[PDB]
């Protein structure tokens, strides 16, 4: 049957085996992350989905850690606070300055959840690291430097996608996301890694400066291109 | 004492709109979809009313984007698709409703990724 | 100290709650609710048909002698049943203080009028019907006041598009200023500017 | 505090009686005036011979306003619309497509300046400080139309007046 | 005694404490139609004769003016008759009764 | 609610006479609007827009809309008998700069996307 | 670098240019067409290419807080320069 | 200003006042329209330790009303909204005009 946790105190009924970050949803908090996708596997690495339990002197990441019989989870508590400042912290100490000349701009989750749960202030007081461009065809640009290695478009390659051309090569704070070798990334899956990076280091090559998200209507309509009827 | 009107509420007849604009138009009611650009699920919490599309010309000075549809841009905001509907009839619109759409429950499990005998071990971290 | 963060006033605070008490407590047969809000307002939400005593009350008692009708508006809300919501800001001199009293009505229900108790009812309820189509009953003098002559349509309503659906020119062949149907050279740009993300988790909302 | 500005009552005794029937007999608050209108006849005017002569400002001035670039000869905009998004008139529109050279660059940029407000916030949000509104006021014109200006007219303002506006900004940017 | 009450068209009054007792007297005399339970009532009550016993045992004016706080004498007066006033009409109007209708279920939700 | 509270007339039967008289106030000024303003119209072309804007709200069945749209009248009638209006809106009644709109379905088809 | 269409009109550096049968080509009779002389493009293209000793270097645009926001080019393709997109311009690693 | 002393004369005589102790025309005696360059100060937030933005966060401590009466849901002495407010004192520098 159903256990009972605790969301700030407020009963929720969940399935055993539910992590931290569906409990929350369930009673309605969407806990920050970036390299969490419902449909992708559970990778915990970007740690920004970080959260209290009550009585555990220890956060746990809410996006891989199942939930047991009355755990009392503290999403606005200030140690929960506290490490997602952190992490949007190092996050941006090592992300660079292109918002204005980049198409993610007005959309992206590293500065909605930067003005939403992270500081506004740098205490970075080096310089920046720099990543070389890869190419991988005429519909995916890539802008390297922009990455923050949440490995979200690996995932997705390998599962949905069943390529598993895309990968991290070396190690530590030089890990980059790509190839290895000068491989095309042509698939007919392609476009949704770049709908997925949370940020402008994949985004659309014939989109490429022509809009910002603001000024977009949006019209929902079906595709006509085959019969699957997305 | 306080009288009964057992008769469905229109008030069109004072709202203004043009004639054209009340029999001609069809609203459409909705739960916005999700910016597939963000996992933020904020901006799918309320029902929005938005008028269909119309023309819009080239400006033949500066080349802008010119319109004549005075409801190009109105948008309304409804906390319950029954009080969008009940909006829509009294002011007389036509429209048309779609149900919210809302992501099923989804078994993740961290484990699954180092499976002994199935297919869902990943190749890669 | 927190020198970014607005201070506190806990003894306004409790004189205002202590208030609202005890207007609740004097006029139970209008005063559906009472809140104080956290910068230390007070609000108070009555019956639409307990505007004239809840207004002589307010203006008359000696513990309430709220003299001036600082400000009277409505504010619509297309999502409610009765949309329109008739706020009356008042200022009592001899106390020192403000009070707001909230009234709700739709399009068809009339509103009593206030001018008996303010003389600035007058002006402030002929621009609440102007703008939004509020009917108040025992007005003296009851008409538009702020849009042209003849103008069909309530502009404040959340319905009404911004730029309306006249224009006005004119036209050399009359000899006359003439309406027509509005066209613009350029469109306005609808921006969607909210963020997906929370930004206030003290107002999250249960999800229903 | 307060005070009273009317409050004042006049001595009944003969001297001050006498004093009023004779300022009421012999106009003496009217000879006052007329010895301060005298007074400011015989002072020196404060009217400037314009046009050769040009009022004071100051480095702030919201002016017309201009596309500046890099001392490169390279375009400033990097096509970001922040000045787009900020424009209280939606004054300004922007369409923007990768260059031959692949720079982010705009194709348009059009300003009207009937429907600009001159309210100095597209200089605040431009982040490379390539709109400017810049000192020149002196820019009427004979039809509608020459005020609604497009990319060409405005990097055609700023090649004008960059002297000008780069030491108006060099004088005012430790202020901003 | 006073020459103005510095306030325009409020007169002075030769007799404040005559003119006070008689207002608080006609204000509890309404007040006695008002039933005993409602709140209105006793509040009234407990001001009016809190203001009436303070005129009764100061004879000075300024000296009362300062006790009761509520202005001028004249200002007082004015207040006594919009307070006779009030009862009147609350008196007709009968505010202590129990709720007219609660409002409908979503009314005054912020932000919705 | 199911007892709506009536702004008056009640009924329809009162709000019936309130049309009528509304009517009547309306056809007893039209000679004044057209002598005082100089139109160049007719009485009768006066006397038949007033019967034709009257007869565009014919469908109402609600006792409530019937008094706020005589309450509306009676204020555009107020409007034109103090001098308020000028000849534009007088005239504006009459769209007489619009051009004639197609109504029927090849030449909506022919002109433009309007439905 | 402007150019001349073949009906006699000139291109901007947006290479707008109206058609020989476009009617719109009568607002310039008896007047000009504003077009700027420079293009960005060419000018860009004059300035010539840094060589610097590392592997990443910094552009801001020169002026400190009067350029743009300071950038991080990564120098480690030989093949081609690393171009700072805010002012265009080109950084090399020296090769040989 | 520039003016004979005859003209300044009889300008203090009709108007009753020296006007040259108090002219309406400025001479040199404003600041120069070129200025030594500044450095403000940077503020109180600008620090590299102890400084937390939950722990300054001015929009978070907003909280929804307090719903002090909600019908949905001795001898009290009657109150007011605050104590009524002192009468003002006639002011020492000049009370009267
Ligand atoms: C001569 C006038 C200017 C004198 C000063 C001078 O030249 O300064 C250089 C001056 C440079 O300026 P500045 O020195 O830097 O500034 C002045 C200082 O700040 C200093 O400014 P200030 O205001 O202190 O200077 C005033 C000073 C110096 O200024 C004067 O003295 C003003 C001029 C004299 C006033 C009285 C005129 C009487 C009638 C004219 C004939 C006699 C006077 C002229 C000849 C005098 C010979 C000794 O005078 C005084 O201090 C007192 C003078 C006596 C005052 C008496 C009471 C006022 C009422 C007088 C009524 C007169 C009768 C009614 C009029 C009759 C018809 C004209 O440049 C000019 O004057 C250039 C020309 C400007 C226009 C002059 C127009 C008037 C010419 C005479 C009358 C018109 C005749 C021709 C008509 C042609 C028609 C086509
Ligand atoms: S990915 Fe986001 S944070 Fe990074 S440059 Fe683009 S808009 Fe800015
Ligand atoms: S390129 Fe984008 S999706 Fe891939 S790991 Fe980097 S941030 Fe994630
Ligand atoms: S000054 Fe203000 S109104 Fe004018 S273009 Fe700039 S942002 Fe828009
Ligand atoms: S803010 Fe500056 S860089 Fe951005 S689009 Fe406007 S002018 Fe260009
Ligand atoms: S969302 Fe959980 S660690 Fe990334
Ligand atoms: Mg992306
Ligand atoms: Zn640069």
């Amino acid at each position: 049957n159903l256990i009972e946790v605790f969301v700030d105190g407020q009963s929720v009924m969940v399935e055993p085996g539910t992590t931290v970050l569906q409990a929350c949803e369930k009673v309605g908090m969407q806990i920050p992350r970036f390299c969490y996708h419902e449909r992708l596997s559970v990778a915990g690495n970007c740690r920004m989905c970080l959260v209290e339990i009550e009585k555990a002197p220890k956060v746990v990441a809410a996006c891989a850690m199942p939930v047991m019989k009355g755990w009392n989870i503290l999403t606005n508590s200030e140690k929960s606070k506290k490490a997602r400042e952190g992490v949007m912290e190092f996050l941006l100490a090592n992300h660079p300055l292109d918002c204005p000349i980049c198409d993610q701009g007005g959309e992206c989750d590293l500065q909605d959840q930067s003005m939403m749960f992270g500081s506004d202030r740098s205490r970075f007081l080096e310089g920046k690291r720099a990543v070389e461009d890869k190419n991988i065809g005429p519909l995916v640009k890539t802008i390297m430097t922009r990455c923050i290695q949440c490995t979200r478009c690996i995932r997705f390659a390998s599962e949905i996608a069943g390529v598993d051309d895309l990968g991290t090569t070396g190690r530590g704070n030089d890990m980059q996301v790509g190839t290895y070798i000068e491989k095309m990334f042509m698939s007919e899956l392609s476009g949704n890694i770049i709908d997925i990076c949370p940020v402008g280091a994949l985004t659309s090559k014939p989109y490429a400066f022509t809009a910002r998200p603001w000024e977009t209507r949006k019209t929902e309509s079906i595709d006509v291109m085959d019969a699957v009827g997305s | 004492q306080l009288i009964a009107v057992d008769e469905k509420l229109d008030i069109t007849t004072l709202t203004g709109v043009p004639e054209e604009h009340i029999k001609t138009r069809k609203v459409r009611i909705f739960v916005p979809a999700r910016n597939n650009m963000q996992s933020g699920v904020n901006n799918t919490k309320k029902w929005k009313m938005e008028f269909d599309t119309r023309e819009r010309w080239e400006n033949p000075l500066m080349g802008w984007s010119s319109t004549a549809d005075p409801l190009s841009n109105l948008v309304l905001t409804f906390s319950t698709k029954e009080d969008a509907v009940a909006f829509a009839e009294k002011n007389g619109w036509s429209f048309d409703v779609e149900e919210r759409k809302v992501p099923k429950p989804k078994s993740k499990s961290y484990g699954a990724n180092f499976s002994w005998n199935k297919r869902t071990r990943v190749s890669t971290k | 100290t927190r020198p970014t963060i607005r201070p506190r006033n806990d003894v306004v605070h409790k004189q205002l709650s202590a208030f609202g008490q005890y207007v609740a407590e004097i006029l139970p047969k209008y005063v559906q609710q009472v809140q104080v809000s956290c910068f230390n307002e007070l609000e108070i939400f009555i019956h639409p048909d307990g505007v004239i005593p809840v207004l002589t009350f307010l203006r008359d008692h000696t513990n309430a002698q709220f003299k001036s009708l600082a400000d009277l508006t409505a504010v619509d809300v297309p999502t409610r049943q009765n949309r329109f919501e008739i706020v009356y800001n008042l200022l009592s001199l001899r106390f020192n203080s403000r009070i707001r009293v909230k009234t709700y009505t739709d399009e068809l229900t009339p509103i009593e009028s206030s001018v008996t108790v303010y003389k600035a009812a007058n002006w402030y309820e002929r621009e609440i019907w102007d703008m939004f189509g509020v009917f108040f009953a025992n007005h003296p003098d009851l008409r538009r006041i702020l849009t042209d002559y003849g103008f069909e349509g309530h502009p404040f309503r959340k319905d009404f598009p911004l730029s309306g659906y006249v224009e006005l020119r004119y036209d050399d062949e009359v000899k006359r200023v003439v309406a027509e149907p509005v066209e613009l050279a350029q469109e306005f740009r609808k921006f969607d500017l909210n963020s997906p993300w929370e930004a206030f988790p003290a107002y999250r909302q249960p999800p229903e | 505090t307060y005070k009273f500005v009317n409050m004042r009552e006049p001595s009944m005794d003969m001297k001050s009686v006498t004093d009023r029937a004779a300022q009421t007999l012999l106009w003496t608050e009217l000879v006052r005036g007329l010895g301060m209108t005298l007074s400011y006849l015989f002072r020196e005017p404060a009217t400037i011979n314009y046009p050769f002569e040009k009022g004071p400002l100051s480095p702030r001035f919201r002016g017309e306003h201009a596309l500046r670039r890099y001392p490169s000869g390279e375009e400033r905009c990097i096509a970001c619309k922040l000045c787009e998004a900020v424009c209280p008139a939606q004054a300004i529109t922007i369409e923007a497509e990768p260059r031959a050279d692949g720079s982010r660059r705009t194709t348009r940029y059009d300003i009207d300046m009937t429907k600009c407000i001159y309210c100095g916030f597209c200089q605040e949000a431009c982040p490379v400080d390539a709109i400017v509104e810049g000192p020149n006021f002196e820019f009427s014109t004979e039809t509608h139309e020459e005020l609604l200006y497009n990319k060409e007219k405005l990097l055609n303002n700023g090649d004008k007046w960059e002297a000008e506006i780069a030491a108006n900004i060099q004088a005012d940017y430790l202020y901003r | 005694l006073k020459k103005t009450t510095g306030l325009v068209g409020l007169a002075v009054c030769e007799t404040p404490h005559e003119r006070l007792k008689i207002l608080y007297t006609k204000i509890l005399d309404v007040l006695g139609q008002i039933p005993k339970n409602a709140a209105y009532r006793k509040y009234t009550e407990q001001i009016t004769n809190e203001k009436l016993g303070m005129v009764k045992a100061e004879p000075d004016v300024k000296k009362l003016e300062e006790q009761l706080q509520g202005g001028q004498i004249e200002e007082v007066i004015l207040q006594a008759e919009n307070e006779l006033s009030l009862a009147r009409k609350m008196l007709r109007w009968k505010p202590w009764e129990p709720l007219v209708e609660e409002p409908p279920a979503n009314q005054w939700k912020w932000p919705i | 609610g199911t007892s709506v509270k009536p702004i008056f007339s009640r009924d329809m039967n009162e709000a019936k006479r309130r049309v009528r008289e509304l009517y009547r106030a309306w056809y007893r000024e039209v000679p004044n609007t057209v002598h005082l303003f100089q139109l160049d119209i007719s009485v009768k072309q006066g006397r038949d827009k007033v019967r034709e804007m009257f007869m565009k709200n014919a469908h109402v069945t609600d006792p409530r809309v019937v008094d706020l749209l005589v309450i509306k009248g009676k204020m555009e009638l107020e409007e034109t008998i103090n001098v308020w209006k000028q000849r534009t809106h007088i005239m504006r009644f009459f769209h007489e700069t619009e051009a004639p709109r197609p109504t029927d379905f090849l030449s909506k088809f022919y002109v433009g996307h309007d439905p | 670098g402007v150019r001349t269409s073949p009906t006699g009109e000139k291109v901007t550096h947006t290479g707008q240019a109206y058609d020989d049968g476009d009617y719109r080509r009568v607002r310039f009779s008896d007047r000009q067409k504003e077009v700027n002389e420079n293009f960005a493009i060419d000018l860009i293209a004059e300035q010539p290419v840094s060589e610097v000793g590392s592997r990443v270097i910094s552009c801001d645009g020169g002026g400190g807080a009067l350029g743009h926001p300071r950038v991080y080019i990564n120098l480690d393709k030989e093949t081609k320069t690393g171009t700072c997109g805010y002012c265009g311009l080109q950084f090399r690693q020296p090769h040989h | 200003a520039s003016a004979t002393r005859v003209i300044q004369l009889l300008r203090n005589w009709a108007s009753g006042r020296d006007l040259q102790a108090k002219l309406q025309l400025r001479y040199q005696e404003i600041s120069k329209r070129t200025q030594p360059p500044p450095k403000l100060p940077v503020g109180p937030s600008h620090k590299l330790s102890n400084n937390y933005y939950c722990t300054r966060d001015g929009r978070r401590e907003a909280m929804p009303p307090s719903i002090v009466m909600s019908s949905q849901k001795t001898e009290k002495k009657a109150v007011t909204p605050a104590p009524p407010i002192k009468r003002w004192e006639l002011s020492k520098d000049q009370p009267y005009l």
